[PDB]
């Protein structure tokens, strides 16, 4: 069991970290 | 056990789709300077 | 020890699930394809 | 005879393939025709399903 | 005239299921099938 | 070329869209086929399906529009009903189970699983849409559906397309008798992820529809029905500038830079003056100078909130029918000259005029009645903060003894997220109360 | 002169080449019997309106061919063409090549020969096989082989169903899918390679059709044979021969296993609802589910990609729309290949299969693409292979039976090139 949630700390930090990323187009028609 | 190393399997299934969307984006991220930059070498 | 998961979108298709999204028909669109958003 | 009825039917094809109203109105021709078809399958799908909900009542009976 | 010869042609069995831009100028229709229906 | 998006969430989200969806297709000519008239097709003499109706080439108008619930209940009969075919099906996303009528599952257990399914509906409908005028949000804050699935895609949409206008519609809970016991606890929370990602959210409440039957409609058991019809009308009379065009039209990104001078008090009122039965309309004429006075009637209202305890800080009109500017200039005179009609003083103009030619549709069945022009009345009355002081307290005495709690932190919620949300609504409080105060 | 000549091969081959000639003859008009009511590419003219097929079905062992022949299209089918056998080579490289293989050995090469002269322009062959069972392993590299010298160079084109991720009906699957690489590697021109869990899901996540067989999977499996050889029948814009298709998707040599995906794979309920414009069709390829091989494109890189457009495409909005997915970033493409996009627009809408499975689209795409993502899916049933190798299992018979240990041996580090092979094209 141990091993199973142990990713789900992972997978919480690397999901957080892509609900922050988009956090962080005109390109084309603009520029 | 079986179903639970079952259940794993899909955790780190499911893990190696988020380091690719992680990975995509980067590609996606860092590039978008460059085209910045190449499109502001003509600018300037 | 045999069982499916079931889906959560009650469609036939959309085989989605809590752990496996991303799972689903992808997308109509005229402009950008699915994976360049 | 043979002469000026080769003239008209390529006169005829000249205005039919440079033409973009007679194209614009050529390509939904074949989309009313694409309709008809999708209907025809529509009602195609369900003759077909009824050919074992016959068959499912008789392996059952 | 190339368009009355194509819409007498692969028109008139396409009665229900036929596109929007079609029937420019309603007078089209009446060239064609007795009742039609629009 | 002028375009929206409506996207629909919850029960509550597709009982109006059951409702107005029915009165955009007959608008034009639209049957529950998605098939134009055969008497329309002539040519192809009209553009103004394309503001909500998409057309695919054999001819089929498919709407922009996602209806996604977790309660399979409500959209099977849109499956089974008169409008099985209209609604692209792919388009109409339910869940297995329920929300449960708490946030809690709504937002972080089960809502987090749709969500990127139905980001995909909506880059759907902004791919084929050239310039989006803005979104139209439809949900209500009863319980997990209607408030945490929208919430998170508040969170969602406004990361996606950033610089966007994107209207909202919301019914609102009672100051007295309500229906649900968890409700309370929503509006606080779900206020917080509103604040600061949306553009403009709109003031109805479904109890002034059942005290607007009891005397305007005259109508004996106000049914959910009728109810979504007004507010089917009114997304319609804001909207209709984007189909047709009238002497002062007004786009959808006219609308936020026209209300909201702070970006943190987008929450106006929305009322419907010329609402009434097939029997009282045959008597009562109505010109554009005495239904604009029964805009401001108390009586007329949309929300439980006496207008006369607060101050009108900006306002915008929006005229549908064979309407005259001249006697619209006159009306509003007389409305600015009313000593009972208060102002703020920073804002000596206030009203803002929208003109549309075409008059108001009636659906067959319905208890409105063909009325020869009509008024929609938006404004972001001071008074509504009373609601909040209503509700904030309601919150306050369920929160005091940490009653119902349980099945929140249960699933995944943090318990100092509350206190966060109440110390921003206490600023609200307290925002109302440095808007509406007289310069010094 | 435009001629082609299927070879189809195994169990699945030929149930494959079924469906096909289905498709086949409604395209042009043959009814089932043979006789009619722009083909010689598939159809050969006789004396009273009779269009026989021109390929030579092959079997090491009989059923299938059996009811192939005594069923539905019955007549049409020449009593020759279609070979049998008389004992099947249970799933064993060995059988197929180097034990039964032989006695129909010469009878599939002399029947070939027959339409093979018959013809004037044969642009090149089809051998439709599945790597998994002998016939469709020892058989059809035995026939590769000597095809290479008695036709000598020539479109040595093949479709074939490599083994899926999970789901596998056979056991020794690795063994017999690995060892029918070392032959063709160097025997073959264009893998264009389509699996089966794949197939699966794009008949359930866009056609809605649930407890899916191998039939509805066999007419998907056509319609792209249809469209990789609809510009040399029909007719068209931008057209693209069996030749073009080598030198435009194969860039290397050695590097030869292009992938495949058909486009408006839609049913008819949904299509009313839903457009499909060379846009949306096109921009809908690209994506990494629409994939007949479960290889998802994005682990990897684009080296080629041929995009056939069979139907009232107009040879402009391809023009933008490839622009498109040019500009895009996610789908990467290798800067050895500045460009990398062949077109081809032919202008005949897809034909609709009586009681089958699609709707018919004005406008349909089949890109076959070379993603270094192929390179992945060997490596994954190459592990199975070593497993297998390493305790010799399913060895006694494989072996022990008409061929050596050193095949088992040389087919591994002739594979391990080929996906080292592929790594370097990436770099
Ligand atoms: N305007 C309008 N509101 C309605 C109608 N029917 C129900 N409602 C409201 O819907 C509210 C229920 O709120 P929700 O919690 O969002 O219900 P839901 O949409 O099923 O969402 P969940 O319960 O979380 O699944 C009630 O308070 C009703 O006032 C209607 O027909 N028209
Ligand atoms: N696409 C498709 N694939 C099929 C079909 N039938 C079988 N297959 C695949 O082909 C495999 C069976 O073919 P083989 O194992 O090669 O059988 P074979 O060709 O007769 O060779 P032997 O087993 O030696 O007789 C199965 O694992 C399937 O994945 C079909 O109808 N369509
Ligand atoms: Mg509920
Ligand atoms: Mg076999």
């Amino acid at each position: 069991q141990a091993q199973n949630q142990a990713l789900d700390r992972e997978i919480q930090e690397w999901e957080s970290r892509n609900s922050a990323h988009s956090k962080n187009q005109h390109d084309k028609v603009k520029s | 056990l079986n179903a639970l190393r079952h259940q794993l399997g899909l955790r780190q299934k499911w893990l190696e789709e988020l380091q690719l969307q992680h990975s995509l984006r980067e590609l996606e991220i860092a590039e978008a300077q460059d085209s910045n930059t190449e499109v502001a070498k003509t600018m300037r | 020890n045999v069982y499916m998961e079931k889906s959560i979108v009650t469609g036939p298709d959309n085989y989605i699930t809590s752990y496996d999204r991303l799972n689903f028909h992808p997308s109509y669109r005229v402009c950008r394809p699915s994976i360049c958003d | 005879l043979k002469r000026e009825s080769l003239k008209d039917e390529k006169l005829r094809q000249q205005v039919r393939e440079n033409s973009a109203e007679l194209r614009e109105l050529e390509k939904k021709l074949k989309a009313a025709y694409m309709n008809k078809e999708r209907a025809a399958q529509i009602a195609e799908k369900d003759a077909i399903k009824y050919g074992q909900m016959k068959r499912d009542a008789e392996i059952a009976r | 005239e190339e368009r009355l010869k194509l819409l007498k042609e692969h028109a008139t069995k396409l009665l229900g299921y036929l596109p929007k831009g079609v029937f420019k100028n309603e007078d089209d229709i009446d060239m064609l099938g007795e009742e039609f229906r629009k | 070329m002028r375009e929206c998006i409506s996207v629909h969430v919850g029960q509550a989200g597709v009982q109006i869209g059951n409702a107005c969806w029915e009165l955009y297709c007959l608008e034009h000519g639209i049957q529950p086929d998605g098939q134009m008239p055969s008497d329309k097709t002539i040519g192809g003499g009209d553009d103004s399906f394309n503001t909500f109706f998409s057309e695919t080439g054999a001819g089929k108008h498919v709407p922009r529009a996602v209806f996604v619930d977790l309660e399979p209940t409500v959209i099977d009969e849109v499956r089974t009903g008169t409008y099985r075919q209209l609604f692209h099906p792919e388009q109409l996303i339910t869940g297995k189970e329920d929300a449960a009528n708490n946030y809690a599952r709504g937002h972080y257990t089960i809502g987090k699983e749709l969500i990127d399914l139905v980001l995909d509906r909506i880059r759907k409908l902004a791919d084929q849409c050239t310039g989006l005028q803005g979104f139209l949000i439809f949900h209500s804050f009863g319980g997990g559906t209607g408030s945490g699935f929208t919430s998170l895609l508040m969170e969602r949409l406004s990361v996606d397309y950033g610089k966007k206008s994107k209207l909202e519609f919301s019914i609102y809970p009672a100051p007295q008798v309500s229906t649900a016991v968890v409700e309370p606890y929503n509006s606080i929370l779900t206020t917080h992820t509103t604040l600061e990602h949306s553009d403009c959210a709109f003031m109805v409440d479904n109890e002034a529809i059942y005290d607007i039957c009891r005397r305007n409609l005259d109508i004996e058991r106000p049914t959910y029905t009728n109810l979504n019809r007004l507010i089917g009308q009114i997304v319609s009379s804001i909207t209709a500038s984007l189909r047709f065009d009238g002497a002062l039209n007004v786009d959808l990104t006219e609308f936020q830079t026209n209300l909201v001078p702070y970006p943190r008090i987008h929450f106006p009122l929305a009322t419907y003056a010329p609402v009434i039965s097939a029997e009282k309309a045959y008597h009562e004429q109505l010109s554009v100078a005495e239904i604009t006075n029964a805009c401001f009637e108390p009586a007329n209202q949309m929300v439980k909130c006496d207008p006369r305890h607060g101050k009108y800080m900006a306002c915008c009109l929006l005229y549908r029918g064979d309407v005259v500017p001249k006697d619209v200039n006159a009306a509003i005179a007389t409305i600015k000259t009313k000593r009972t009609i208060q102002f703020v003083d920073w804002c000596p103009t206030g009203f803002k005029v929208g003109i549309n030619y075409q008059p108001p549709t009636v659906v067959p069945g319905g208890d409105l009645a063909k009325v020869q022009r009509a008024v929609c009345m938006l404004s972001n009355t001071t008074a509504i903060a009373e609601a909040w002081a209503r509700l904030d307290h309601k919150f306050d005495l369920m929160y005091a003894k940490r009653a119902f709690v349980h099945w929140y932190v249960g699933e995944g919620m943090e318990e100092g997220e509350f206190s966060e949300a109440r110390e921003d609504m206490a600023a609200l409080e307290k925002d109302y109360e440095e808007v509406g105060m007289d310069s010094v």
